């Protein structure tokens, strides 16, 4: 995760063992239940998409909701391409490149570039974009595995 | 085992084989071209008779939340 | 929470997972006891509204109390609105807006708008308003889960 | 499971039902307004003829510890 | 691993029991499978060569596979002496020397040593060059240990 | 459960419904004074005959170790 350091800046601190375990325990024993919503939203505070990722590639079972998940998180990307379009000419030397949905999705950035977009000014919300699909893409799940 | 070897049990749930078959795939490394076309043809391919059946009046252009409440009875 | 930091100033911290297991811990087991309300006041001690709804929102089971709960801090919330009429005229622009019972409850301010109140001076314990309402509600829980 | 296919027991305590009321409630994502009506309309409606009909008795503007209270012996 | 410290230099830390009782819990639990992966790739975050060897030399069990592990370690590591040559005439006094496939591996290189690669100006990632080694490995066992 | 539903059994000693009296009044939010004038006057009523005798003994003035000594070989 990007984390506030004691000097003042915001810098990336890996996330903890105990806490992947928490990750990794919550959906061992509360599988679908709506608990898992607030729960993956507090242990995602300061997250990357990186860090997303690696969340979600460490699951085991529950390889039909994966692979439904992972199809959302891809058709929600095809629809933030969709609606941003890229921007006019060549990108300036001064400024950095705006992301896509891949980028959102981190396969396409790296950590210092998903680093770059979230400390700097302004700022853009790369995680709360993937944590809202990721949270609709649980909605889906949870209505279907209603029984 | 094999991809191949993957198949839907007379009285298994086709939920159940799904996440059999996506857990497999998942140790498959193939370009993701082919992994598509494993998709579409293989799964289908070993689902039981009665979910078979049902699967073929979904039609085309079918994507899994409806596949899975499609043989939801079965 | 918002706790103070070495630097001598109020910044906001994430609380811990095995704080939140705690938290869950003791739901499951000691449910509508007693002892759950001196439980809930240490463990809430510096937490703001986002946090409050967050451990609220993390619990399963026993909904039927939880709707009970959210009743009395709607109902709470609208006496909080009630009580406290909104003030003349326009916003200052030197100045931050009055809170209302959907700000305590955390649903319409935002976290730097929840840090803005508590960490300015005068400060306003919005923790503090939201924490009666809940300790009230337990009240109206434990005497009606008397058996 | 629906919100539709929830209802109280002959013998089940009201209590454990409205429980699994706000449980499967805590299921739906529909528009609040759809949900209130929801609360005043099916709770009652599948709740069983004993406390059905002490419900009946506390009328309108009823509040859930009074109905909580209300169907205990039943 | 060798990590930042408040200071803002990278300094070398050792790597903490629980953090080594936790990969060994996951190689206990998960034996060959994917998640292993993931996994590794997490728990070896900033991680030496050394803490590498350390990691594999203290597996129990899965000896065949660990030879099969070893075996390609060294073919890997065969494959960067082959593909990168040593350079022109001898080592400057100014600069320190070129890694081989054995430094890469650890074995001939000391953590004084290993930590000079990664620290300096540029910078070498022989992590990075033997986790491929060590994920292209674990891709061998995964696809010969599925049944 | 109610405060008046707290009642000593005719073999049960003193000491266990003294711990079920102060939990039950852990869970009652009365005024002090009429907390106060609950533990003089309920707890001895429903005390049973056996102890209820031997506290009569102790008069007013009486206080919790003293009672506790007293009813216990009953």
């Amino acid at each position: 995760p990007i984390v506030q350091n004691l000097q003042g800046q915001m810098v990336h601190q890996a996330i903890s063992p105990r806490t992947l375990n928490a990750w990794v325990k919550v959906v061992e024993e509360k599988a679908f239940s709506p608990e898992v919503i607030p729960m993956f939203s507090a242990l995602s505070e300061g997250a990357t998409p990186q860090d997303l990722n690696t969340m979600l590639n460490t699951v085991g079972g529950h390889q039909a909701a994966m692979q439904m998940l992972k199809e959302t998180i891809n058709e929600e990307a095809a629809e933030w391409d969709r609606l941003h379009p890229v921007h006019a000419g060549p990108i300036a030397p001064g400024q950095m490149r705006e992301p896509r949905g891949s980028d959102i999705a981190g396969t396409t950035s790296t950590l210092q570039e998903q680093i770059g977009w979230m400390t700097h000014n302004p700022p853009i919300p790369v995680g709360e974009i993937y944590k809202r699909w990721i949270i609709l893409g649980l909605n889906k799940i949870v209505r279907m595995y209603s029984p | 085992t094999s991809i191949l070897d993957i198949r839907q049990g007379p009285k298994e749930p086709f939920r159940d084989y799904v996440d059999r078959f996506y857990k497999t795939l998942r140790a498959e490394q193939a370009s993701q071209e082919v992994k598509n076309w494993m998709t579409e043809t293989l799964l289908v391919q070993n689902a039981n008779p009665d979910c078979k059946t049902i699967l073929k009046a979904l039609g085309p252009g079918a994507t899994l939340e409806e596949m899975m409440t499609a043989c939801q009875g079965v």
